[PDB]
RNA sequence: UAAAUUAUGGUCAAUUGUUAGUAUUCAUAUUAAUUUUUUUAAAUGUUUUAUCAUUUUAUAAAGGUUUAUUUUUGAAAGAUUUUUUGUAUAAAAUUUUAGGAAUAGUUAAUAAUAAUUUAUAAUUUUGAUUAGAUUGUUUUGUUAAUGCUAUUAGAUGGGUGUGGAAAAAUAAAAAAAA
């Protein structure tokens, strides 16, 4: 009778997508937060495992009629700094937007530029990145950024393709997230290191007389203080930690 | 028993209970209708049916036929004829 | 195919079913006609919606509008009650007076 | 507390509900993991109490808790009373029995004429017994009837049971494998919330969503079907490994003081029956081999390779080095036979594992031997050669990308820099696992004993100092075994360990403890807090009542 | 009502309010309240090092530690060698 | 009605049974069929969420949900890294593809067990000791079994055409788990459920306190 | 246990998948064996044993069957505990080893009951006599022997018990060696018993085990073999049996009274089977379980006369010495009186000449169940009749 | 001494309104029946 | 489960598949999985043998149960059907030689 | 038509206060009274917070009329975590009136959330609908009494759509985050 056929405590609810308040709008530094780390990961993991479908050729070349439905959350590496075809090319100038890639421009690599290249059906989105010099990472033999003529005429650019205006689960970079580990402290002791022989190992702690030289005397606070951090659930410092186990906070 | 097929997939059955009286010392049966439910249409006025409440199946119905107990052969009998299950009573409310 | 499942609690007709069999009685014209043109106002229903979709998208908004902004669409137990001239009778007559009777079924 | 599985189990018989085989499987196997094993078989005697005979799944988890136990008296009583007349599945026969038990159900007469005792159904698993035992779990019964009988030490009745379990798997076919059934959880169809906050919501430390393991695993698994699932000869090496296993658990049983990393200086040595061990459990390898001959080089044999592994690391004490050319040499034998030449497949993590494991155990030592401050290493130990080949290893597994670097893997890492002596193994643990794992605190267990060797005491101090920070920042609580290992150093390193709530608690109740010991009077029993009478929800005894009959004065009769 | 009470008490984790907190004390079956202070002995004073010393020098061990706290939350029908060799069945095996 | 008749109706319905069982005498060997399922149960309506389509308690697995199949070992070129440089080495994958299966189902079905974000990336295709397969040709007319040696050949295409619409856990059932992070052939399924909580009853029924002299139950 | 294929058996199936040859065993000393392996079992043992995918009415019949032997062997049970309970508690008495305790006499044991009521242990000298006196009647190592040996064979015809009497797992008693048994006591036992007791099923249906049948096909072969070894050129069909043209030894079986007799009818005279012996009848009927029925069963004196005078005129016999007599039978089973008299009548043979020309009538004890007093009247009266002669 | 229904009822009210069983209200009330409308 | 039911373009539509699926079967038949299609199917048949159905789809039906090798517990009804149809107007002489020949392959 | 058999050879009893429970006064009880007392005059301080705000704090009365209900998991309890997934919405059954009849935002079916559809629909003389009276209520009283009689637990579709839930304009107090 189509009020019996089921109860109601969980209804159809609107579309997460469909609402402003949950889209990422491209043009603001909101975007650049949500992608920067994964790209940071994405050139870590680079840089130490070959991945099999990151450094291609000129570019994907896929159909006008198939671009927008096979191309977009594709991403891809290339040498040197080219652009896609019909793309109209906003360069990102913005600080407040610029300054998510400080980590993936100190610690990775030296970013020269940030582009947003529209479709000009403005349906499709491509954020372009151009980094310039070696990486400040050590790069494996096999891995497959090793590949790359730029890395280690001596810039790269990174595309990642994705559509405009939609909550912040399309800049996921979920399959090039997968730990490999990096062998630097052991090549020295590997065989394929001369350096090899030269190593003095501790079997034994040294026998010690002077203890830890003791802390500065503990000053207590002056200012007026907001309560007990503990009790207003506030981890240590606001920062890191549990309310159960209060440290490094005033006291 | 059921006692009427007007609705589309659904049996009225008639069903009696009993009433105490204790000054009397009586026990006097009463009578009671249910909208029970048939999917198949399988049910024809005259069946003694036993039925089981269950969910809400509409607003009036949450019931249904668990099994027929005895059949109306001569209803199913008549269907096949093409009359009535079983002919309309001439008596029945004033209208005033 | 005329006895329910005690254990399953299947009823008759769900027994049959799942036997193969049909028990169903000889029907009439009316009662055809019931089960027949089902699948004719549907059909024409969705030709409607796709041969003139002006007034198929203004009746649509017309329904959506005269529901959410209604009142008693809070889903709540008033609501929800199957029976709501029989279960909330006191309203009826001195406070609603949608329905004039507190009676339409064998309850 | 596990105590609440039996504690359920009971609650179903006391609202006169009949348990099924399903509760009954659960409550065995959640008991067994949880390590009440004297529960599992209190599980086992309520079913026995309650007379219901066992589905051979039943029969198969009361196994599995015999084996775990070691208890052979109590599988020689199952298998006299239900196991036996147990076959396997032969040529002609049909693959899954028809279901037999039509349902249950009443006729117009049986309505009428049958009493209410007799038309009234509680789902007895007895009636459903037979059409549970549709398939054949035969084979995991002689198996596990095999394990209990190894472990309880009755060879002979191993060899028959083994013997009948391998001729059986050459010479007859594979029964259907029982699919799993989703009927048993109520899980909603679907999520009725879309929330997935991102894997990088904490500005300090990266989090693992519900969507996708961002994080690293924190164990390694092998990649495998169920044990029903497997063919014949894939169960049969299940089977070699398996009782490779319970040779395993029962070395560890019988040796607990060489089996226990860093712990006492018996480690490092191997015991006196390690080698007739060794003996028969390579004899029962080659009898693999022997028996299904080329068919082996198209079964997976990667969890027998790490069962092989261990056992050699275990009782054998072979060194890290020796157990790789070992790995190698299986898989090589493997490839080559086949005549299938110029194809050999790579190690999995699953024996990886291994082998850094025995890396580990090689650089082992004993931790302030004697009070002294001086860790005992196992004699002819050579911290350069065995760091060298531990690198070669490593920069290997690293060459191949097919292998996934669970935590556990760069823990043994760790644990072999820090027994070969050198002082990198904090920096491969930043670089590698501090913030791409969800790592315990013992690898901290480990870097502190590679702290404690700085030259600097003020360094020392300072790194465990900054290692409880991460403890903090990272969501890895400090364990109790490496609190106390930064205690015992309180007079040099003034680090404290405990909060201030603590050692408060800590102060109070100890000292109220030993007085109350120490005091006679308050030594004597109190009923009122020792214990609890009657638990039930119904008096254990008629006190009259209640009185189903009216009275003069009452006219509300029923 | 103490079975009851243990039952609301310990499986439930209701709350106690602090007179019926201090007339179940007098039974026994709970500690005296927080609000049945002496007036005589002030309240102690708390110093980190000398709670830490204390604690280092009388330390439990850890078997001994886990061990009372396992028969204290988790199970007290352990069950001894003695008894699981009863327990275990006999010649016959039926 | 009348109660009186019980008894009467008893001995008819004992009589008349026993005649049934007397005269007819045509039983026999009959195929069970599956109970399907039933729209009637008890108590208040359930949501959709929780309408899993089975509303009694089977303690038995029926035919329908049980299938045939075959635990084939599927060959992978895979190059490692060995200090020289990229030695070449074989990589295997476990599918229970049901008897029936084509052969492009197989493959379709490898690509699900491919976890490995190396291993199934470019377009392949499977063959025997190098004779390709026919994508449409079943495994029984190509007579391959579990000791079958088969390889997939992997041509350095890209962008493989995928399809997560069918849920890796999928049958008649029509169950859908959300998470499909291992097979059903691989999950134990049986394990401790910590996402719960245990709930004691905190409603008495009739007893609530001093003296239990009945117990007011119902 | 039950199994998707698992059947019933018959005779000639049993003795051809047990068919195995032995020269020298103890039945007794196996029989005991499998009657432990028996006891040392639960009642879950006996859940398993139909056969599925069976009809229903065969289905019930043999839920009857096999609860009738569970039942029995649970009797047997009982009687074998209070048994060795009487012996132990003999030799605790007297102090004689319990083995010897079985071979003693009343001389014994008024011997040693004069010692206890000497010692002044009168109730202790009333348990020994009371045991001993209990035990000279149930103490015989082979006592109910036909009835545990068919029992046993019930067992082996049943077709779901050939495999729980193996697979053991057992310990060496003197060495202490825990192995699987895999010996089959019982396949040993049942292929004896089919070897030595070539009509060990006559004697099970004649015990009333058979529920699918009865007794009457087995009592038609038991009556053909006596006539067989009573004459000396017997030719058989399929209903009629004879002799010789002199000695007119002809047996008949007319039909089956149980399914022939319709419960609406008004009829006199249904028969089982008709045999003559030189000058004398007898019919031979099988008491109807239908106590309305019975009395339509026996025939009418006047019928009788008919049936006489029919027999004169077709075998030519004169009306001087023809004398039919009325036999009646036991429904389910047959009496160890019944068998005598069946033999004294039908085949004018004495009680020493039947147990030499069967061996296993000497020890074949059956009583009438007391529960039924009709049938021990009705067949009281009719095998007291006289010969009707005409 | 075994008590009626009547004192589990009372004990059951009592435990829940704590100690309100009865008012022992008056039962003597003398009511009259006012009529308004024509006979 | 009951959650639906079938009339006869649904069955029509449905059987043809079914066919195929049995000529490209190595022997003649389906697996077991469709023994719970075919049921479906049946109880289809003996329910709608009740309603009121055109020629063409009663000639479909046929044809669909012919190329199926199927036989209907419902078969008296669709026989009793196919009478109250051969002496129709519509019926034409195409018509007759396809109910012919499916029943004839039946029965 | 059964016909009066000769052992009469065993008498010597009962009572010892010890209980298998509705018991009847047509005038004594039972009420307003012979014995009715005692007070009561409104105008009002919950709290913590980051401060013109935010967090915690869900059944007062009269009136109107009352089916015969309610475990929002959603807040708290509450813990080594984690869901606003921890099945709360349902049914059976018992009412009154000196002048006794019609009722309807109507019944079922439905690919129909939000019904352009289909049907010979649904309630009622086994007493409906409306109107009148009207919380229920083995608890009160009375009696030899399955009779008569009496009653106060509650609940509340337009006042914020907030909240886990409207129960929200008053609070003998259930102590409300040191």
């Amino acid at each position: 009778s189509r009020r019996f056929r089921y109860n109601t405590k969980f209804p159809a609810l609107v579309s997460y997508n469909k609402l402003p308040w949950e889209v990422v709008n491209h043009e603001t530094p909101q975007f650049h937060m949500h992608v920067a780390p994964h790209y940071e990961q994405l050139l870590t993991l680079a840089a130490s495992s070959p991945v099999p479908h990151i450094i291609s050729s000129k570019h994907i070349d896929v159909p006008r009629e198939h671009r927008l439905r096979l191309l977009p959350g594709m991403l891809y590496l290339l040498d040197g700094d080219t652009l896609p075809e019909e793309f109209t090319i906003n360069r990102v100038l913005d600080p407040t937007a610029l300054q998510y890639y400080g980590r993936l421009s100190s610690q990775i690599v030296t970013v020269e530029a940030v582009r947003m290249l529209v479709s000009d059906d403005l349906r499709l989105l491509c954020n372009c990145i151009t980094f310039k010099g070696p990486l400040h990472l050590p790069v494996a033999p096999y891995a497959s950024l090793a590949s790359l003529r730029g890395a280690s005429s001596n810039c790269f650019t990174l595309y990642h393709f994705v559509r405009p205006n939609r909550p912040p689960k399309e800049l996921q970079l979920e399959k090039y997230y997968i730990h490999a580990p990096c062998v630097a402290p052991l090549s020295e002791f590997a065989s394929n290191s001369d350096e090899r022989g030269n190593w003095r190992p501790r079997l034994q702690a040294p026998k010690r007389t002077q203890r830890a030289t003791p802390l500065p005397a503990y000053r207590p606070p002056q200012s007026y203080l907001m309560g007990l951090a503990e009790r207003l659930a506030v981890v240590p410092g606001g920062c890191f930690g549990r309310r159960s186990l209060m440290w490094g906070h005033w006291f | 028993y059921v006692v009427g097929t007007s609705m589309l997939k659904t049996a009225v059955v008639a069903t009696n209970h009993m009433v105490y009286y204790p000054k009397f010392n009586q026990r006097v049966s009463r009578t009671k209708r249910f909208f029970a439910h048939d999917e198949d249409l399988a049910c024809v006025e005259g069946d003694l049916v036993h039925i089981k409440q269950c969910r809400k199946i509409s607003k009036y119905k949450h019931y249904y036929v668990f099994s027929i107990l005895e059949p109306n052969v001569e209803g199913r009998e008549r269907l096949k004829l093409g009359l009535k299950a079983v002919p309309p009573p001439l008596f029945g409310y004033p209208v005033s | 195919g005329l006895n329910g499942c005690v254990e399953t609690g299947r009823s008759r007709s769900e027994v049959a079913r799942d036997l193969g069999l049909s028990y169903t009685r000889p029907l009439h014209e009316n009662e055809k006609k019931q089960l027949s043109h089902q699948a004719v106002y549907y059909e024409r229903l969705a030709k409607f919606k796709m041969e003139q979709p002006e007034a198929a998208r203004a009746m649509e908004r017309e329904r959506f509008v005269r529901k959410f902004s209604g009142m008693f669409v809070k889903m709540d137990i008033r609501s929800g009650a199957p029976d709501f001239p029989s279960t909330y009778r006191r309203l009826l007559g001195t406070k609603v007076v949608r329905w004039a009777s507190k009676r339409h079924g064998p309850n | 507390i596990p105590q609440e599985a039996l504690h359920w189990l009971l609650r179903m018989i006391v609202d006169n509900f009949n348990p099924q085989h399903v509760h009954y499987i659960a409550a065995m196997k959640t008991l067994q993991s949880a390590g009440e094993l004297d529960m599992a078989r209190d599980v086992w005697k309520i079913m026995e109490r309650q007379q219901t005979w066992p589905c051979t799944a039943t029969i198969c988890a009361y196994l599995d808790v015999c084996v775990e136990a070691g208890e052979k008296t109590w599988a020689m009583e199952a298998w006299n009373r239900y196991c036996t007349e147990l076959k396997f599945l032969e040529p002609g026969e049909v693959d899954p029995k028809p279901i037999s038990r039509v349902p249950f159900s009443l006729t117009r007469e049986e309505l009428l004429y049958l009493p209410k005792w007799k038309k009234h159904f509680d789902h007895d698993p007895n009636l459903d017994v037979m059409d549970l035992n549709r398939f054949n779990r035969t084979r995991e019964v002689y198996l596990r009837m095999a394990q209990v009988m190894l472990a309880g030490g009755e060879r002979n009745a191993f060899q028959h049971f083994f013997t009948k379990l391998e001729e059986a798997m050459l010479n007859k076919p594979t029964p259907v494998p029982e699919p799993p059934n989703p009927h048993l959880v109520r899980r909603p169809r679907w999520a009725p919330y879309e929330h997935c906050k991102s894997v990088h919501h904490s500005p300090w430390r990266l989090q693992n969503n519900g969507r996708a393991l961002a994080l690293g695993p924190s164990v390694t698994i092998e990649d495998e079907m169920q044990s029903r699932f497997f063919s014949n000869d894939q169960f049969l090496v299940h089977s070699v490994k398996e009782v490779l296993r319970i040779v395993l658990q029962e070395h560890k049983r019988a040796h607990p003081t060489e089996c226990t990393r860093c712990k006492t200086e018996a480690f490092f040595y191997k015991t006196k029956d390690a080698d007739e061990t060794l003996k028969f459990c390579d004899d029962l390898i080659e009898r693999l081999f022997a028996s299904l001959g080329v068919r082996l080089s198209n079964l997976n044999t990667s969890s027998l390779l790490s069962t092989i592994l261990e056992v050699f690391r275990v009782v054998g004490k072979e060194s890290g080095a020796a157990l790789l050319q070992r790995a190698n040499e299986f898989l090589e034998r493997k490839a080559s036979l086949g005549d299938a030449e110029g194809s050999r497949e790579n190690l999995t993590a699953s024996n990886y594992l291994q082998v850094l494991s025995g890396f580990a155990d090689e650089s082992a030592f004993v931790y302030n031997t004697k009070k002294d401050g001086t860790c005992q290493y196992k004699t002819g130990f050579d911290p350069r050669t065995t760091m060298r080949h531990l690198a070669d290893v490593v920069q290997e597994i690293a060459g191949n990308p097919h292998v996934t670097w669970a935590a556990d893997m760069h823990l043994q890492v760790v644990e072999t820099m820090v027994g070969c002596g050198t002082m990198k193994a904090n920096d491969y643990f930043v670089r590698n696992v501090l913030r791409q794992f969800s790592w315990d605190s013992r690898f901290l267990e480990v870097l502190y004993v590679e702290y404690r060797r700085q030259d600097d005491v003020d360094m020392w101090a300072e790194l465990t100092k900054r290692a409880l920070v991460w403890t903090a920042r990272y969501n890895a609580p400090a364990s109790e075994r490496l609190r106390r290992l930064i205690e015992d150093d309180y007079d040099t390193i003034r680090v404290q360990t405990r909060t201030f709530r603590e050692l408060a608690v800590f102060q109070f109740r100890d000292v109220e403890e030993r007085r109350h010991s120490r005091d006679v009077v308050n030594e004597l029993p109190n009923p009122w807090y020792d214990y609890v009478a009657h638990a039930l929800p119904f008096p254990d005894r008629d006190a009259g009542y209640p009185d189903e009959y009216g009275d003069l004065g009452q006219w509300r009769a029923p | 009502d103490i079975d009851a009470f243990k039952y609301w008490f310990g499986v439930k984790r209701c709350r106690l309010s602090m007179k019926p907190w201090a007339l179940l004390a007098k039974a026994g079956l709970l500690p005296p309240s927080l609000t049945q202070n002496s007036k005589i002995m002030p309240k102690p004073l708390f110093d980190k090092e000398s709670l830490m010393r204390y604690y280092l020098a009388n330390r439990k061990d850890e078997d001994v530690m886990a061990r009372e706290k396992y028969l204290n939350y988790e199970n007290s029908m352990v069950k001894t060698e003695e008894e699981r060799a009863a327990e275990r069945p006999v010649a016959p095996y039926l | 009605l009348k109660a009186g008749l019980l008894g009467h109706y008893q001995q008819e319905a004992f009589e008349a049974r026993k005649r049934f069982e007397e005269s007819t005498t045509y039983p026999g060997p009959i195929r069970a069929a599956t109970p399907g399922d039933t729209r009637f149960y008890s108590g208040s309506l359930e949501s959709i969420l929780h309408d899993t389509d089975r509303h009694y308690w089977r303690a038995v697995t029926d035919d329908p949900r049980v299938q045939h199949l075959i635990p084939l070992r599927i060959r992978f070129k895979i190059f490692t890294w060995v200090t020289s440089g990229w030695e070449q080495r074989m990589q295997v994958v476990q599918i229970m593809a049901p008897k029936d299966s084509t052969i492009a189902q197989v493959k379709d079905l490898v690509l699900v067990e491919n976890q490995s974000p190396y291993l199934c990336v470019s377009s392949f295709h499977l063959a025997i000791d190098g004779k390709e397969l026919d994508p449409q040709k079943t495994l029984g007319e190509y007579g391959v079994t579990e000791q079958s040696q088969i390889d997939a050949i992997e041509q350095n295409d890209h962008l493989l055409h995928r399809d997560d619409e069918r849920p890796r856990d999928w049958t008649v059932d029509e169950i859908t788990a959300e998470d499909v992070k291992r097979s059903p052939y691989k999950e134990m399924e049986m394990q401790p459920l910590q996402n719960l909580a245990p709930r004691y009853e905190a409603r008495p029924k009739g007893y609530f306190g001093r003296t239990y002299y009945s117990g007011m139950k119902q | 246990h039950a199994t998707y294929g698992a059947v019933p058996l018959t005779h000639s199936q049993v003795t051809s998948v047990y068919a195995t040859d032995g020269g020298k065993v103890d039945e007794l000393g196996l029989l005991e064996l499998v009657e432990e392996r028996i006891f040392s079992w639960k009642l879950n043992k006996w859940e398993m044993r139909i056969p599925p995918n069976l009809p229903n009415d065969q289905k019930e019949l043999i839920r009857q069957e096999q609860e009738n032997l569970k039942q029995i062997l649970s009797g047997w049970r009982k009687c074998f505990g209070a048994l060795n309970a009487d012996i132990l508690q003999i030799s605790s008495l007297t102090g004689v080893p319990k083995e010897v305790v079985r071979e003693k006499n009343r001389t014994w044991l008024q011997e040693e009951v004069a010692k206890l009521r000497w010692m002044g242990e009168v109730n202790k000298a009333a348990l020994l006599r009371d045991a001993f006196m209990r035990l000279e009647a149930f103490g015989s190592r082979d006592f109910m022997f036909m009835e545990r040996l068919c029992c046993i064979y019930g067992l082996a015809r049943q077709g779901t018990f050939d495999e729980a009497f193996t697979n053991y797992i057992t310990e060496d008693p003197v060495t202490n060696d825990i192995f699987v048994d895999e010996r089959n006591p019982f396949k040993e036992l049942v292929a004896h018993i089919v070897r030595n007791y070539s009509q060990i099923d006559i004697i099970y249906d004649f015990l009333g085990f058979n529920y699918s049948e009865g007794y009457r096909s087995s009592l038609r072969r038991y009556m053909e073999y006596l006539q067989c070894k009573t004459a000396e050129n017997v030719r058989a069909s399929g209903r009629l049996v004879t002799g010789d043209k002199g000695e007119h030894n002809i047996l008949f079986d007319y039909c089956v009274s149980r399914e022939s007799l319709v419960s609406g009818d008004s009829c006199q005279g249904i028969i089982d089977f008709l045999y003559i012996n030189g000058n004398d009848v007898t019919l031979i009927i099988i008491a109807s379980d239908n106590p309305w029925l019975r009395n339509r069963q026996l025939p009418h004196r006047r019928q009788m006369e008919g049936i006489a005078r029919r027999v004169c005129f077709v075998l030519g016999i004169p009306p001087s010495e023809v004398r039919i007599r009325n036999l009646l039978l036991p429904p389910t089973y047959l009496d160890k009186g019944s068998i005598v008299r069946l033999n004294d009548i039908v085949f004018r043979l004495s009680n020493e000449q039947s147990n030499l020309l069967i061996p296993w009538l000497t020890n074949y004890n059956k009583e009438l169940d007391p529960k039924d007093v009709d049938y021990t009247a009705l067949a009281k009266t009719t095998n007291e009749e006289e010969w009707l002669t005409l | 001494p075994w008590w009626n229904f009547q004192t589990e009822h009372r004990q059951r009210c009592v435990l829940m309104y704590g100690g309100a069983r009865t008012k022992n209200t008056h039962n003597a009330n003398h009511r009259v029946f006012i009529k308004k409308y024509k006979r | 489960a009951g959650k639906m039911s079938l009339t006869l373009r649904e069955v029509n539509t449905l059987l043809p598949l079914l066919s195929r699926m049995r000529r490209e079967s190595p022997n003649g038949a389906l697996d077991a999985r469709f023994d719970r299609v075919f049921n479906a199917i049946d109880t289809a048949i003996g329910a709608a043998m009740r309603h009121n159905c055109t020629l063409d789809e009663l000639l479909d039906l046929a044809e669909g149960l012919a190329a199926c090798e199927m036989v209907p517990s419902a078969l008296k009804q669709v026989e009793m059907v196919l009478i109250r149809s051969v002496m129709m107007h519509e019926c034409s002489p195409m018509h007759l030689r396809r109910m012919l020949q499916a029943m004839f392959t039946l029965m």
